């Protein structure tokens, strides 16, 4: 059922490891054109608490640590911020790629 | 048969990691070849030499050295004359060609022994297994003459007679020359002829040890210092 | 408020000598 | 007054390319190789170039050469074990530098990991040779062995081995233009190694976690100068440890013997960074299907950049391709094994297999794995 | 797919005599430059140096 | 012959280890079983290397403190 | 490219202290144990069984070669 | 009050060319007193077997 993919989902999360140092996973999607197109389209706020996130993380892989337990960020409170705008980014890519195309 | 004896891990005096060769025993070992050895097998890439300043004092190296007579020349009317060997001279070959070895060795070629512990599996312990392991055949295993079973030997039938027995030699040091302190003392000898550079390199290992045992917890320390300001850095983010 | 901003603690990193907020530094500078 | 430093030509691009560079702060002990492979290449060239001071490459002379260098000259024996074991450190520190580079995703810089890829050729040619130069028994015959694999090519590889070998077979011409060549071709791999780091400094360093590391980057100097510095002392401990203590088990007795082309070696093998290559060549049963084997397997360190199907960089946070990709490296251990023992039973159906698995884990199973992990994080 | 399209299919037409003529232009060469036999055993002029 | 040898007594002590007695008791079996047959190639090198192989690890434990 | 213009970063403070007042050791062991405990605990699940399946077939194929060689004692009839 | 390290400090470890001068020197005497110690301990270690112990029965 959706219960049990769920839970799977859960240490799946858990076994990634991108939550004990309090990234998300756009955070951790690996920056491509479209990619940077879409951080370029994002709104100053989110801009930086990405950019924060990042350093953060970068800072807690410097000293080979984590974050506390307290502070891992959650499966349910993981913000999807970046998936519109990487889909309307995909949508202008593959409307020139068929205007190319015909 | 295809099977091979893997010769057992003796205890030499050199087996730690900074202990030396016992240089009473190389000398031993010498003269193990010297009176034995060497009507057989070659040692050309040693020399008095190279004996003199671990084993023996300049006065008896030049002596055993010009105990043997060596080829030499050409003189002024070019002739191939021959002289009491020197320091510098090498070792002499007991043939001159390997096919008149193998012809005088019933087709069998003594290898030269100035690299056999390091050409060979198991080094100065195949070596001491090799001298010491003859044995008569087994049930089944026909040798024809000229050749004698080693089990040590890759293929078990070796080409070389029992070179070695109880008094075979006499020591100038008065020990007992047994079977096994005979062929102790020539795998040292021979240890030292494929690994001239063995204590120097020991202790090379040593100098080396305890330097690095005091440079890289400094080092580290020093890494670690440098390092102190990002290990120990804050971070904040305060937006408005 | 810039004002705000207070540097956090250190004493899980600093050395004994400078340990105590009370006592003046240049008596150990020189020692470390 | 002016800042010298980015004033003078030459001191501001050493400043701009190893002082005020700026790195990723994260970089664990994985990014030393690289600095630990150039000092690898500069204690080579010098410990070389004095082995040719008093080596001569003819085969009469060669073997007594190189006991002459040995015995003779002062500390010889140092300086040509330390060429040894410099080359088994050398091609450690190759195999670590290749698997941070597909551990933590490096190969998205493609040209440069092109430009890695023809370093490693070169390299490998360039030990190789090497290898050949003493004149032993397993010089000459694994020699052999290498330009009879190349032989194995239709309608061209007589011809090229006839050419390469100077002759017909591995004699005077063929060690001597050997010895010419590894004299050589390491400068032209220095050569490469400035194109690597230039194209390196053009796309800029990467970060364990394999993010945009450009939020919190610090300067090279002096923070990584020490790093280095730490990362070189610990590789000198473990060379010096590897010359001065066991000199011999990363080589081969049977090359402290001359050259013997009548006499065969009772188990023929190379070295031992040779021996995944030597042992999936052994496993296909065909000598062109073994020499394209070894090429492509080679090669496919190249094709690898056109394999990224995840949507994340490194392997940090991709569990499943971490599995697969430490089982690629067990596999790795498993064919330098297979070349280590002969081809007999049950190593025939051993190596097949661990060649099988793995060119099915590099090509097949890591995209696949990717993908299954983009659906499992919810990416499409 | 992004390859796979009439513009670039007429594109790739138009591209077919030029690969075509390098190709011919590289094989050519090929045959001068090794002396290949198999070739130049068959032309006049050149056939009368290999005697 | 006057001077008894040093190895051949750490020898014999090896084969009155009873691990070696066994690898005997193997050796005589094969002996007898190739010796009571004709027009057979089999050979007891299999297990004479296995009683030389163990009796010269208890050897090479223990030879060494008797020589010089 | 160069180091004053590479990023954007906004309201973000850095607090670092002088290398030569703060200890370059500090409590080594007590928080440097359970640190590489935690690190091992993380990533040993992931990167031992490949190697100990490694040892197993290793010790496989030696046994199955030493087999091999051992004679069979089937030649008899 | 003050220490040793403060007085290393303030006496040599203070300017770059007396800081030089001091690793100079301490390098001349530290290689002779690691030579003289890694030397002995190599004795110690080797004691008996090797020819500077044993060339005193064959000469003279
Ligand atoms: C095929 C690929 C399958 C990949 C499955 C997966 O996502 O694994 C991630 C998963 C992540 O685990 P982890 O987060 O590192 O667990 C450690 C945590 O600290 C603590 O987490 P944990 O305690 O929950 O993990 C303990 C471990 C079970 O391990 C133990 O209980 C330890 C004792 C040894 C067994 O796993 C489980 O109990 C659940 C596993 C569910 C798998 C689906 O890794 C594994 O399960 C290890 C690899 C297992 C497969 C190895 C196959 C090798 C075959 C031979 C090749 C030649
Ligand atoms: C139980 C085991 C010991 C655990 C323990 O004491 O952990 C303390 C400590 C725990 O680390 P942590 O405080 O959690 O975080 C890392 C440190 O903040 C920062 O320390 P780190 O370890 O990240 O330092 C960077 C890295 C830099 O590493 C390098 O530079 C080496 C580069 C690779 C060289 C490869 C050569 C070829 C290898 C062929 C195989 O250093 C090391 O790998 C340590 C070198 C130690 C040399 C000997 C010192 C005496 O671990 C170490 O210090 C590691 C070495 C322990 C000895
Ligand atoms: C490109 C591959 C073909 C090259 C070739 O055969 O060139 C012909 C020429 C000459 O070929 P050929 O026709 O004189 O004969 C040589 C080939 N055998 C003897 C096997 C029939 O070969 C070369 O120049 C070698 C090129 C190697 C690359
Ligand atoms: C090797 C022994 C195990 C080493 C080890 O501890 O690996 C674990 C380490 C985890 O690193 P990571 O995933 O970044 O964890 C972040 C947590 N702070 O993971 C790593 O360090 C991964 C990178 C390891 C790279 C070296 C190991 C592979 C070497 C062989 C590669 C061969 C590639 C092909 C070459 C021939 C062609
Ligand atoms: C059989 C019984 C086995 C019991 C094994 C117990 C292992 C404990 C390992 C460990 O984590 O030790 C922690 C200890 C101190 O670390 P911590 O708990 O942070 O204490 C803070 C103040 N020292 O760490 C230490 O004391 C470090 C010791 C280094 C030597
Ligand atoms: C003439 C009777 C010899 C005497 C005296 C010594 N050796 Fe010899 N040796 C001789 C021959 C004809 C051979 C070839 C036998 C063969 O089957 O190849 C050898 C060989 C060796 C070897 C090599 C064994 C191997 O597996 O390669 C060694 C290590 C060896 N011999 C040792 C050795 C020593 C130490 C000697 C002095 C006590 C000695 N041999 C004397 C011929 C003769
Ligand atoms: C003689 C051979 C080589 C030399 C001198 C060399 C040099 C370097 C140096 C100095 C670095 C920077 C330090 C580091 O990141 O470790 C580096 C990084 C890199 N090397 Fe190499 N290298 C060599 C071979 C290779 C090989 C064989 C590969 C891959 C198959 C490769 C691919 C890379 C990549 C992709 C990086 C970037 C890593 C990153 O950005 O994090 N190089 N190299
Ligand atoms: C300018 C650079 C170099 C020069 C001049 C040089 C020169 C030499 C010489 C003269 C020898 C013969 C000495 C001997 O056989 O021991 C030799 C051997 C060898 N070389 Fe080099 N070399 C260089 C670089 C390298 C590099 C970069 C590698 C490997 C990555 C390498 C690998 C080897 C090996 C493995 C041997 C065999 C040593 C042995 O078998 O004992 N060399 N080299």
């Amino acid at each position: 059922s959706s219960k049990w993919l769920d839970g799977f989902r859960k240490w799946y999360y858990n076994a990634a490891g991108f939550n004990k140092l309090g990234l998300m996973r756009d955070d951790t999607l690996h920056e491509t054109e479209d990619v940077k197109e879409a951080i370029r389209r994002l709104p100053e706020d989110l801009y930086n608490d990405r950019m924060f996130r990042i350093k953060r993380a970068l800072d807690l892989t410097m000293r080979h640590q984590i974050l506390p337990k307290d502070q891992w960020t959650k499966y349910e409170e993981d913000k999807f911020y970046l998936e519109p705008y990487l889909k309307e980014v995909i949508r202008e890519r593959k409307e020139r790629e068929e205007w190319a195309k015909k | 048969s295809d099977l091979e004896l893997h010769p057992p891990s003796y205890p030499w005096s050199h087996r730690g990691l900074l202990s030396s060769l016992d240089h009473t025993s190389i000398r031993r070992g010498f003269q193990v070849y010297k009176q034995v050895c060497s009507s057989c097998h070659s040692m050309d890439y040693v020399a008095y030499r190279h004996l003199v300043g671990v084993c023996y004092t300049e006065e008896e190296a030049k002596a055993l050295a010009e105990e043997v007579e060596v080829q030499d020349g050409p003189n002024d009317d070019g002739e191939m004359f021959m002289r009491p060997g020197k320091l510098s001279d090498y070792f002499p070959k007991p043939y001159p060609n390997p096919e008149a070895a193998r012809a005088a060795n019933n087709g069998a070629l003594p290898p030269d022994l100035s690299y056999i512990v390091r050409a060979r599996h198991g080094g100065e312990d195949y070596v001491f297994s090799l001298l010491t392991g003859y044995c008569e055949p087994p049930t089944g295993v026909s040798l024809r003459e000229g050749l004698y079973f080693n089990p040590y030997f890759p293929g078990q039938a070796i080409g070389m007679a029992p070179p070695i027995y109880t008094e075979v030699l006499e020591y100038d040091d008065g020990t007992p020359a047994t079977m096994s302190q005979v062929a102790k003392d020539v795998a040292t000898f021979l240890r030292w002829a494929s690994e001239p550079e063995h204590d120097h390199r020991k202790r090379m290992g040593l100098k080396m040890l305890l330097m690095m045992g005091l440079l890289l917890p400094l080092t580290y320390a020093m890494k670690r210092h440098k390092w102190s300001v990002l290990k120990s850095r804050k971070l904040a983010y305060r937006p408005p | 408020s810039h004002t705000d901003v207070k540097v956090p603690d250190f004493s899980d990193y600093r050395r004994a000598e400078v340990l105590d907020s009370t006592k003046s530094s240049k008596e150990s500078s020189e020692a470390r | 007054m002016t800042n010298m430093r980015k004033t003078h030509p030459l001191f501001k691009i050493i400043n701009h390319s190893f002082i005020d560079l700026p790195a990723p702060s994260n970089i664990s002990s994985w990014w030393n190789f690289g600095s630990l492979l150039g000092v690898c290449l500069m204690v080579q060239i010098i410990t070389g170039l004095f082995l040719a001071m008093h080596y001569t490459s003819d085969t009469m002379t060669a073997f007594s050469s190189v006991t002459h260098i040995c015995r003779d000259v002062n500390y010889g024996w140092l300086i040509r074990y330390m060429h040894a074991n410099g080359a088994s450190m050398f091609f450690i520190c190759l195999f670590l530098h290749v698997g941070r580079g597909l551990y933590y995703g490096s190969y998205t810089f493609m040209e440069t990991w092109n430009i890695g890829v023809l370093l490693l050729f070169a390299v490998m040619a360039t030990a190789f040779m090497g290898y050949v130069l003493p004149w032993g028994q397993m010089s000459f015959w694994g020699a052999t062995v290498i330009t009879n694999l190349l032989s194995a090519i239709p309608y061209i590889g007589t011809t090229l081995v006839e050419w390469i070998w100077g002759g017909f077979s591995v004699d005077k011409a063929t060690l001597t233009r050997f010895f010419a060549f590894h004299f050589i071709l390491p400068f032209i791999i220095a050569a490469l190694a400035i194109v690597h780091l230039l194209f390196l400094h053009e796309t800029g360093s990467n970060n364990p976690t394999g993010l945009n590391s450009d939020a919190d980057k610090i300067p090279f100097h002096p923070y990584y100068t020490i790093k280095d510095i730490l990362g070189i002392l610990i590789m000198f401990l473990i060379l010096m440890t590897l010359v001065l203590f066991f000199p011999d088990m990363l080589g081969d007795p049977d090359n402290y013997m001359p050259a013997n082309p009548l006499n065969t070696p009772p188990h023929i093998k190379p070295e031992w960074y040779f021996l995944f290559a030597y042992a999936i060549l052994r496993s296909i049963p065909n000598k062109l299907g073994g020499v394209l084997a070894l090429i492509l397997s080679i090669l496919i360190l190249a094709l690898m950049p056109f394999l990224h199907t995840s949507k994340q960089r490194s392997l940090m946070f991709r569990p499943i391709t971490q599995i697969l990709y430490w089982i690629l490296v067990a596999n790795l251990l498993i064919l330098t094994w297979i070349g280590g023992q002969p081809v007999e039973h049950p190593f025939i159906i051993i190596g097949q297999l661990a060649s099988i698995s793995y060119f099915s884990i590099i090509l097949i199973l890591m995209p696949i794995s990717g993908i299954i992990e983009d659906k499992m994080l919810k990416l499409y | 797919s992004r390859f796979l399209g009439p513009r670039y299919r007429e594109l790739a037409r138009n591209w077919i005599p030029t690969a075509g003529m390098w190709g011919t232009v590289g094989a050519v060469g090929l045959v001068w430059a090794t002396d290949w036999r198999l070739i130049l055993d068959w032309v006049p002029y050149i056939n009368g140096k290999f005697k | 012959e006057e001077l008894v040898d040093p190895l051949t007594t750490v020898r014999e002590h090896c084969e009155q280890l009873e691990k070696c007695v066994k690898a005997r008791e193997r050796l005589e079996l094969c002996d007898n079983r190739v010796s009571s047959r004709s027009q057979t190639e089999e050979d007891c090198t299999e297990e004479l290397f296995d009683f030389l192989h163990a009796r010269d690890h208890c050897v090479a434990h223990k030879l060494f403190k008797n020589l010089k | 490219r160069e180091f004053g213009n590479l990023a954007r970063i906004r309201h973000v403070i850095s607090y670092s202290l002088s290398p030569f007042e703060q200890r370059a050791f500090p409590s080594y062991f007590s928080k440097g144990i359970p640190n590489v405990l935690r690190r091992t605990r993380e990533r040993i699940l992931r990167v031992a069984p490949p190697f100990v399946v490694v040892y197993l077939i290793y010790t496989w194929g030696n046994q199955e070669f030493e087999q091999s060689k051992r004679k069979n004692p089937a030649m008899y009839e | 009050s003050p220490t040793i390290p403060s007085r290393l400090y303030s006496l040599l470890f203070r300017r770059t060319s007396t800081f030089a001068l001091t690793i100079a020197v301490g390098a001349l005497f530290f290689e002779r007193a690691f030579d003289q110690g890694a030397d002995a301990i190599y004795e110690h270690i080797n004691e008996g077997k090797l020819w500077k112990h044993i060339k005193h029965k064959y000469e003279n």
